[PDB]
């Protein structure tokens, strides 16, 4: 595989997102780390599929709503950023106020 | 498209050109197989190989570098040798020369 | 006997006339020469050539190399040739024909009992990259950069602090000393840059005497004509390089005023295109002057479909800009221009821009300096075809021009070319071995000062080093005292004379920088073009000799989705 | 010009009269003072103030600070004020107004070319915590504790061995020397405690001469009156602290006999509530004496719904007790009492208990000393309201009383207050920066001796330090020789005079403890109450002045499920 | 009073006559002796024996041990006995009765204030394994090997390079010096082997003077009679060991010619069975000579259902063989023979093969030397029953014979038996503590030079060291200078006299090898059989005294699927 | 659990395989690392079930086909190797030309 440090680091984000994903499924209101992890993994898969930066910056704001996270959590996340390999190389995705 | 693919041009390579060579008939008289390397001093191969050791003096197998020739027990075959170069000083093997020639 | 060319390539790697594709790009290299004597190649293994009395001699250690890279395909600014590489005392000993003089002809690189072997047949060997734009935001960047093939890192910083986040400056004697000590723990060659924004010469001299190999002038600390002139004055007397990130706001004057303050003195302009900082919108015109050594930062290399969308928010975070403050956002469209972004790719292809760097964690990716330089070369071949300097049906010249951008040119610009930068005898053995399918993306082996520092390694308890999972792990060259012996801490001549290494009790090898004031655009190997370039103040269009310079945004690139897990 | 208070807070952080909530608790702090000159604040960035000739001066290194934390909101036992913090030579240089004296008024902290910048506006700065109850069961605790904001660790142990599992003792000269050497690798300030259970003075003196800064008397090694008296005798002559974990079994006498053996001499009683060890069930009454410096271990802070259920099995494992042996389980209900557990929370709120510690991996959580101290403060405000010492509509006094529990009070008790413990000039620059939303839970930056040692860091290959995944990673302050230069190994005066540091060839900075015999309950900042406290031998009820002391178990707490992944 | 044997075993561990199963195997050990005085056992804990004036004395440090392992069940080549182990100055001080002479009888191991305690009751204590066949392909092998219970590693290599991949050779002075320095960072005892394939004595002497403790002759570098004789000549004069991997191709002669070149001089034959290398197919006959110290590599131990299928491809990768080149694949079936693979298991059971090693990442698994030795013992008991040397209804003798294979026998063979190899007074305290359910598979504690180096550790922030997740983490014995003080770098006598340690500035303790030329098959503890063994050139059948030697392939083994996650 | 370094290393291979497994499910053509990770985890589970080395060496070549991976990927993987604990201990599985 020849996994570089950065690819291994992302395996951390992915695994953190599996935890949040299962919890949301049980119907729990997600906390701070769970939220960031879940939306961040959403975006990475977005790039793997080949969606553009612009599309994801928008879709990233519709993953979780204010009624799906704990009190105070939406204000604890003014924006979310994650980089992934798109068809045209690494790119940065910034999602402002992801939870509304 | 194949990542890192070679586009080798067609043709052939002539190995060890401009060097003395000689053919020798060799017979494995041992009960176990023997395999000789390309740069091994032939005149000092396993004692079970019967051949004119005197002629193979200062020679090695005329084969692509790194490859080898096998002799199954009782096997007999003709091989082509090529003369050593550089200083033509043999050190090692069975230690029969340990010096120039 | 005789052997077919194909079987020959499978056995000892390609030879003269054979072509090899670089990873999954459209770039093809062709072997220009082979230094071997056909039939006398050295190969390691059971029954192979490197065995006592055969390909291995009887000479003592002093008379034979410590390491031999057999049948390597070298790609360097000087040629794309097939040869064996000899390594002795951590330095490149020779490029020739390895073997035993007792029985083989033309042996120029002797193999003895003291010689270790790295089988490079079928692999491509290159010098280690040199990134001259590092923001020391974290020590974790060194491993990341090393795995990508960059063996030397020049930059400044103290860690994750506002100053460092924004600028490549290690402020003052205390922080310099502290970073010089911390550097012994890192597996790459390091050189620090101090804060050069001061109109008092003694405040600069101290930092130089403290250990820095250059000074970075940054607009965040005030890139005024007074400051610039002061830094260049000290640089001239201490033989150090000045790296500039000009006044984007045009607060003290336009680009031509900055050019005037510089006064035709040697200077390295950072991210000359402008997106990363500098006079908006024509800082790019600097590449036309003989005293400017221009470079690019990697986020803009090459121009692609998502480049613009991405850059708008990347700007803010880095320099602590406020998205609500009109003034802090107004200069966003003046900073990031599609016109200059596309032109930059071409200007590299022509040789007008001589270096590539990262701008690590402040608008650039530390592990992508090599990867992006090649993505540009690919895209330029695809759009503009063969360069006027090409000969034969290969991309050889374009490859030498682009490989020099992150190897030798960065070495000359900062005065360390005497120690590293290329594969030439006497230089530190900082080498990178690549499998052609992964060239520029993931290395097979990364050698530092003569020892393997990092390499892909499989299951530790496996019966062989190849079973999964395979990932980069630190090797012996990265451990304790062996690391110290295989890395260099670059000092300024003053720091070296003052005994800074003895006083800070530095454990690594020391190297001194020199010749930073005498290099000029004409010295940059294969990248010495001084074009008559203009930029339209309004339309932002870039023109060279009146002709419009531009290129199209890529939707897909090589060395991307086929190699990475994320 | 003029600016509205809200816009002002967004730009430079809150000012006088503004209130800030601590994480998600009910605690609110209000700024008591601001040391700035409105309009003359220093800000770093493009076009901001800290630029040459403006907010940055022309003075040499010797005449300006190495680091400046701009617009910080300090929370310390002495005040909750807004000011800039100057750092020079790894020590706190000043608390005032940073800038350039050439053009700005009232500048007390000069900024020059040698000054690095940390933008602290909108953040809360505190001193590093000090945990005086560490069981060195593993080196991994130092990173864990550092990430939580604890910069100093005092305790004893040799690794995962029965002795250490149960007690905070580094037994003898060999193990002490070995742990002193191993300590140079850890990124926190360290001081060791030896085994003090011996009725032969010379066996103790050796350990002190070997390097320990205190002696721990533990019932597992025999906390008899003879042993206690012997340890206190040596302590008196060598200026070291004694930490006590009394005879829970009442085997040699009751609590009053232990008190008698102590003989009014200075001593620090560990986990004074009793659940962690000590005379059952009234070891808590010790907080009433002038010579006792009482502390709590964190598992019992604060009293919650699951505290009791949890504690029953936590007891056994730690001290190698057998659940089948009647005697080993009989003293479980005598050890863990709901009555004392609830009373402890109140006794902290009143100032009767002066310190908080962890009791790492032996009935306590290393990374929760700060987190739990605040959870108690929250719960006490919720149940008892304002303290009699409060002024204004804020929780300022309760915040100073509780923050002193893990900062200055632990520093005084162990004789290291002259080096660390609070944000005061001349002290080691061990600082923690927090975002108000994560106060007490997860730090923004953790500074050691003037360099960032650990901080949350995002993608290493990202174009900025903020993309995910973000997690704590070691910084330069935690590397090789830079670490050595930013940490302290505390020695006893004898060890220091004997040249123990030169003989063991210790690489870190050395500090000597002093004033351990002269501190008393009245010296503990904001926590000097000596209450007339009684405990009912049967009902286990705790009474202060005849009035019953108690509080209710929490079902939910802040700084919990909203911040952690597990 | 009186206590039943069962309750006694639960409290202080088994005593004389009790039997204990080893992990999940069919092997049962029975306690042969107990060194305690019933009722006077020492136990640590609240209200237990090791407390001041009771089981702990008043003597000074010099008069008591630093560490005591209470109630341990020792398994060593010399006995399976119950006793307390005393450790002083990193060395085994005594094996006896621990306690306080003031009040207890027969105390031979004094406990004082300076004594740390490890409660070993119910655990099995053994010496650390010694692997004499390490390929230094990566530094990550040391941690892997340490976790398995191997405290010493002998081998050669420079990292992931062709030479090292194939052979255990650290070629020449430069690489030797570099590896000697890098070794200080590793938590295990290390000794290097140089490349011994040279017909020039001075090229070998240099390597020995440079620091190697042996020379490895490998067919990949040319294992010719000239080379072999040259290496053995130098070995004889410098007191170093020669490790042989003969000529598999029979290129210079058959096995009897190699035997002739050796000339009855001491030599350690690697993987004597042949699958890992050596004259095909009868290199196994070497185990019959008095000067040959034979060992096996672990992939062939024990003969199982998948062994053959696996081995066919494992061969190629290791020695850089080409699956397409007829000659490189023809010798596959001559290398891997089911007949010799099955016979090897029996030959171990009889004592004809004296050592076990790994052959790390070149046809062997670094963390499975101990695990596989026991799997063989199990399988042999199952198939052949009791050995002729057994007494009583236990497997005691078979256990001593097999444990000596990776402890003392490897120590004698390489001349380091004076420092390590077994639990005997004066030897380095390299001990491994095991829970009987995990014997040979996963250790409870691994002690190096008197300090715990690695151990299973649970949640770091937990209130006790036992909550999940539990996995092996480095302890203090593995840190900086403490590690240096607890590990040994073995040098040759020449290297030691030349001041190689001072010149390379090695930080670890140094030990010199001696007595490598005087050991012989008859010295190998419990494994000295010189059988009249023959091998049929055609059928490959192995015969001892004309009787056929063979065993059946296992379909299932213990110490496998019940303990591992993958 | 007492997880050794090697067991923890394999948790990396397993997690890498979860990423590839999800992507193949969405119907994407897998890349280089994704392929190796997916087939490698297949084999490990094979040993856990108790399948023999010989059986897996064959089954390993039928996990992914040339039409399920990106261009150039099959040639980028001449063989795949992974070791796992079979009922009779650790064994090496080599799958030559896994993708066809
Ligand atoms: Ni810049
Ligand atoms: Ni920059
Ligand atoms: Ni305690
Ligand atoms: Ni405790
Ligand atoms: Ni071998
Ligand atoms: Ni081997």
């Amino acid at each position: 595989m020849e996994l570089t440090p950065r690819e291994k680091d992302k395996l951390l984000l992915f695994t953190a997102a599996l935890v949040a994903e299962r919890r949301l499924a049980r119907g729990l209101k997600l906390n701070y780390p769970e939220s960031v992890a879940l939306i961040s993994a959403f975006i990475m898969e977005g790039a793997r599929d080949g969606k553009s930066v612009a599309s994801l910056m928008e879709e990233g704001r519709h993953v979780l709503t204010r009624e799906q996270v704990m009190e105070g959590v939406p204000e604890m996340i003014p924006d979310i950023q994650v980089e992934a390999t798109f068809p045209d190389g690494s790119k940065l995705v910034t999602v402002h106020n992801p939870i509304i | 498209m194949i990542p890192g693919e070679y586009h080798v041009k067609p043709g052939q390579i002539a190995l060890n050109t401009g060097r003395a060579t000689c053919r020798v008939v060799v017979e494995n008289h041992g009960d176990r197989p023997i395999q000789v390397g390309s740069h091994y001093h032939f005149a000092e191969v396993n004692p079970a190989l019967k051949f004119d050791r005197q002629q193979a003096a200062g020679y090695r197998l005329n084969i692509p570098a790194g490859t080898a020739v096998r002799f199954e027990p009782g096997q007999k075959r003709e091989v082509e040798l090529v003369a050593f170069a550089g200083h033509r000083a043999v050190f090692g093997f069975r230690g029969e020369v340990m010096g120039p020639l | 006997s005789n052997i077919s060319r194909q079987a020959y390539a499978d056995m000892f790697g390609p030879t003269v006339g054979d072509k090899v594709r670089l990873a999954d790009t459209e770039l093809w290299i062709e072997v220009e020469d082979d230094l071997t004597t056909y039939g006398e190649e050295v190969k390691f293994g059971g029954g192979k050539v490197i065995r006592d009395g055969m390909g291995q001699g009887q000479m003592l250690a002093a008379d034979c190399v410590d390491l031999v890279l057999t049948n390597a395909l070298i790609v360097d600014h000087w040629g794309i040739v097939k040869a064996d590489i000899g390594v002795k005392d951590g330095r490149i000993f020779a490029i020739g024909k390895a073997g035993n003089p007792d029985i083989q002809p033309n042996v120029t690189i002797p193999i003895g009992a003291a010689t270790e072997v790295i089988a490079a047949e079928g692999k491509i060997v290159t010098a280690g990259g040199i990134d001259t734009h590092i923001h020391w935001i974290c020590p974790q960047q060194a491993e990341e950069a090393l795995v990508s093939g960059v063996t030397t890192m020049v930059g400044g910083g103290t860690g994750p602090a506002a100053g460092t986040h924004a600028t490549t400056c290690t402020p003052g004697p205390w922080y310099i000393s502290r970073m010089l000590q911390a550097a012994d723990s890192l597996p790459v060659n390091i050189g620090l840059l101090g804060k050069g924004n001061v109109s008092q010469p003694d405040a600069l001299r101290e930092q130089v005497a403290a250990g820095v190999i250059g000074l970075c002038i940054h607009e965040d600390w005030g890139a005024t004509p007074a400051a610039i002139d002061c830094a260049l004055t000290v640089a001239d007397e201490m033989d150090i390089q000045v790296a500039l990130h000009s006044d984007t706001l045009n607060e003290s004057g336009f680009v031509e005023d900055t050019l005037a303050a510089i006064g035709g003195r040697t200077i390295h302009t950072f991210h000359t295109e402008g997106a990363g900082g500098g006079h908006a919108p024509d800082i790019i015109t600097a590449c036309a002057h003989p005293n400017i050594l221009p470079s690019s930062t990697n986020p803009t290399l090459p121009y692609t479909l998502n480049t613009i969308d991405e850059h708008l928010d990347m700007l803010m975070v880095c320099h602590h800009l406020d998205p609500d403050i009109a003034e802090d956002v107004a200069f966003a469209e003046s900073r990031i221009r599609r016109e200059t972004i596309a032109a930059e790719d071409v200007l590299h292809d022509l040789g007008a821009f001589s270096l590539t760097s990262s701008d690590s964690q402040a608008m650039g990716r530390v592990g992508e300096v090599i990867l992006r330089t090649w993505q540009v070369a690919h895209r330029m071949k695809v759009q503009r075809g063969a360069l006027a300097e090409e000969t034969g049906d290969n991309d050889n010249f374009r490859v030498k021009r682009y490989i020099a951008k992150y190897t030798i040119n960065p070495a000359l610009t900062h005065g360390i070319a005497h120690e590293v930068g290329s594969i030439e005898v006497g230089k530190l053995a900082d080498l990178v071995v690549w499998s052609p399918a992964f060239f520029g993306v993931k290395p097979a082996t990364v050698i530092k000062g003569g020892m393997i520092a990092i390499a892909p390694m499989g299951d530790i308890n496996a019966s062989i080093p190849t079973p999964q999972p395979v990932h980069y792990r630190p090797m012996f060259g990265a451990l304790g005292s062996a690391r110290h012996h295989c890395r260099l801490t670059f000092l300024s001549q003053a720091a070296a004379a003052n005994g800074v290494a003895e006083r800070l009790n530095l454990r690594s090898a020391i190297a001194v920088v020199k010749g930073c004031r005498t290099v000029q655009k004409a010295d940059m190997v294969h990248n010495s073009l001084q074009p008559n370039i203009t930029v339209d103040a309004q339309t932002y269009e870039v023109r060279v000799d009146g002709e419009l310079i531009t290129s199209e945004p890529a939707d897909v690139l090589p060395m991307a989705q086929r190699y990475f897990l994320f």
